[PDB]
RNA sequence: GACCUUAAAGGUCACCA
RNA sequence: UGUCGGCUCUUCCUAUCCAUUUCAAGCAGAAUUGAAAAAAGGUAUGAUUGUUCACCAUUUAAUAGGGAACGUGAGCUGGGUUUAGACCGUCGUGAGACAGGUUAGUUUUACCCUACCGUUUCGGUAGAUUUUCAAAGUAUUUAGAUAGUAGCACAACUCAGUA
RNA sequence: AAGAAACAUAACGAGUACCACAAAAGGUAUUCAUUCAUAUUGACAAUAGGACGGUGGG
């Protein structure tokens, strides 16, 4: 569901990485345990940045959403990533929505700013944001 | 679970029979040896083929009673009943042995088990005949 | 949107030959060897199964 | 076996004139030249007079011979004698070979150059790419009605050959060829005159 | 598999590496 | 002749999993299936187990199978196995036994030759004599028998909701 | 060590026994031989024509 191109992201999380939901599905935290799209090389971790749909396990939520696999996109993180004008950001914590294959967002809401390359990647989330920074 | 043919191809020791010393022999897998018209009067087929083995070696009855098959489906379809006489001409008069092992066992202190039946052919013996 | 003129020229481009079921290789209509030497020169072939609807 | 005395002849038209230089024929004629060479190391080329006619008269002739060799060699022979009556025939009525455009939903439009040494096939099956293929020399295309179009030459090695680079560059790929019957055909060989 | 016993069935052994 | 596995690293085989090129289908398209050329390049992350093996959860174009003293301990580790302590079960009158289970148990030496990787010192290639030439020494600019070899893969737009 | 004749050789095919390997099977590949038929006053290959009527039974 995802429409055109990312450029260079560094990435900050990990496999087994914590993330908070920022949606209102009543699940509160994520644990990434691997990213679509990954190419994998050996004794590598799965990797993921901002815009990145992962597969991550909710170990912390509503009783429908813990102890169960779902899809996320990681719309920010605190890990300190260049954009291709020279401007270096990074936010003050770790981030996801839940989103299905599709590309449509679970929830209704999102809380708290969303980064730009997670917001074109997906149009369901900008739609949604409350600003894009 | 068969051994393979070339286990027990070669012509080798003395014949073996099955006889009040060779107990628990199975039974051959071939038991008609004449097939088509065996009561035809001897004027009615003049002709004549034979299957010439040009090697010694050990003939197990598995593989007489595959071609006594063969030679039946076909010659059926073809000449039909009442036109053809086949008669195999070498009979399973040997008994092979094979020491099947189970490391707890014994490494060399036996001798085999009885394990089928073949029929020692020679150069130039003639195996099966027909006439048509 | 073919006319049965032109099919000719083009089935028997296409269709019209023989295959060996060992090559696996494309032989002419009146052949009767597998012409590749890496089947052995095969003597079995099979013609090409023609499309049916 | 090995035969003692193989041997083949062409006639001579009249408006054709042969000359050889070591099994290197050219052959002169109202349409232009044509030269070949044979690197047969076993075949004697040699003109001469002959009566290949049951009743008929002497004639020029070029006899293509070969004494003994075996029959892997002795094929050779009538290869020779027929490149050669090819080459006459190409300069005396040469050779054109009439390919078809055959499509069953994109059209395909054909863009010849000026002088006719280049064509360009546009919109095979729906295909982005355009094909070129190139032309050998002595070898002219032309268009003759629609979806149709004819190699002109002198030498049918090479109209021949230049007739299926064209189609060998239209070949349908990943898809059944018996469904999907595109291309460009050949629908029949002829001479121009 | 080996030994023993019953009218196929059991029982003991199957170890050092 | 240090006896399992794992970790690290290199190379080799093809009976090829992916990528490349082709042929066949009971190949309409898509997804597939059988086969040929081809071994230059890739072939992952975790829960349980000392495990090889296996079974699950993912991801990937693919997560192929194998050899090299069952590659590799003066390369590591010491989880297992395999001394000496101890416990249980069965067996034995007893000392004791157990391809029955559990727990604790010292991992030595390269400074030698070669190999490999880098790094110095000394030696040095035979047939030209147009003094506008020939040769030796020092120095620079070049030269290139041979040896190695490097780029791969994927995704998005358009083609196109078209064939 | 020179000459002679052949079946090989368009392939890491062949090349000093024991000895350091290869099988069944397949080939309109090639060489020789045997058996049968047509071989001409006209076979096979090829070009040209006929290929039929009741009979919707050469």
């Amino acid at each position: 569901g995802r429409q055109g191109n990312k450029f260079r992201v560094t990435c900050g999380l990990n496999n087994a990485s914590t993330v908070n939901c920022a949606d209102n599905t009543g699940a509160k935290t994520l644990t990434i345990i691997s990213v679509k799209g990954f190419h994998g090389r050996l004794n590598r971790l799965p990797r993921a940045g901002c815009g990145d749909m992962v597969v991550a396990t909710c170990k912390k939520g509503k009783p429908e959403y813990r102890k169960k696999m779902h899809t996320a996109v990681i719309i920010r993180q605190r890990r300190t990533w260049r954009r291709k004008d020279g401007v270096t950001l990074y936010f003050e914590d770790n981030a996801a929505v839940i989103v299905n294959m599709k590309g449509e967002m679970k929830g209704s809401a999102i809380t708290g700013p969303v980064s730009k390359e997670s917001a074109d990647l997906w149009p369901k989330i900008s739609s949604n944001a409350p600003t894009i920074v | 679970g068969r051994r393979p043919g070339r286990c027990y191809r070669l012509v080798r020791g003395h014949p073996y029979p099955k006889s009040k010393y060779c107990r628990g022999v199975p039974d051959p897998r071939i038991k008609l040896f004449d097939i088509g018209n065996r009561s035809a009067p001897c004027d009615d087929f003049p002709c004549c083929v034979h299957i010439v083995g040009l090697e010694r070696e050990n003939i197990s009855s598995e593989a007489m009673e595959a071609a006594r098959i063969s030679i039946n489906k076909n010659m059926l379809k073809y000449a039909g009943k009442d036109g053809f006489h086949v008669r195999i001409r070498i009979h399973p008069f040997h008994v092979l042995r094979i020491n099947k092992m189970l490391l707890q066992t014994g490494m060399r202190g036996a001798w085999g088990k009885s394990y089928g039946s073949c029929a020692r052919v020679k150069v130039g013996q003639v195996l099966i005949s027909g006439r048509c | 949107g073919i006319e049965p003129a032109l099919e000719a020229i083009a089935r028997k481009y296409n269709c019209d030959k023989m295959i060996c079921r060992r090559c696996y290789a494309r032989l002419p209509l009146r052949a009767t060897t597998c012409r590749k030497k890496k089947c052995g020169h095969s003597g079995d072939l099979r013609p090409k199964k023609k499309i049916q609807s | 076996p090995r035969l003692l005395k193989k041997t083949e002849h062409v006639v001579i038209p009249e408006g054709v004139n042969i000359e050889i230089n070591r099994k290197n024929i050219k052959v002169t004629g109202p349409r232009g030249s044509l030269t070949r060479e044979f690197q047969h190391p076993k075949v004697d080329i040699y003109a001469s007079k002959l009566v290949v006619k049951k009743e008929g008269p002497k004639e020029n002739v070029v006899v293509i011979d070969m004494w003994y060799g075996n029959r892997r060699d002795s094929a050779v022979v009538r290869t020779i004698a027929s490149h050669i009556k090819n080459m006459i025939t190409g300069v005396t009525k040469g050779y054109q070979y009439k390919m078809r455009v055959v499509y069953a939903h994109f059209p395909v439009t054909l863009v010849i150059a000026d002088d006719g040494k280049s064509i360009q096939v546009q919109n095979f099956l729906g295909e982005k790419r355009t094909r070129h293929i190139e032309m050998y020399d002595g070898v002219v295309v032309k268009k003759l009605g629609k979806d149709e179009i004819c190699l002109e030459g002198n030498d049918v090695e090479k109209v021949s050959q230049s007739a299926a680079n064209i189609h060998a560059a239209n070949l349908v790929r990943n898809k059944d060829i018996r469904q999907f019957l595109d291309g460009v055909y050949v629908s029949e060989k002829c001479l121009i005159e």
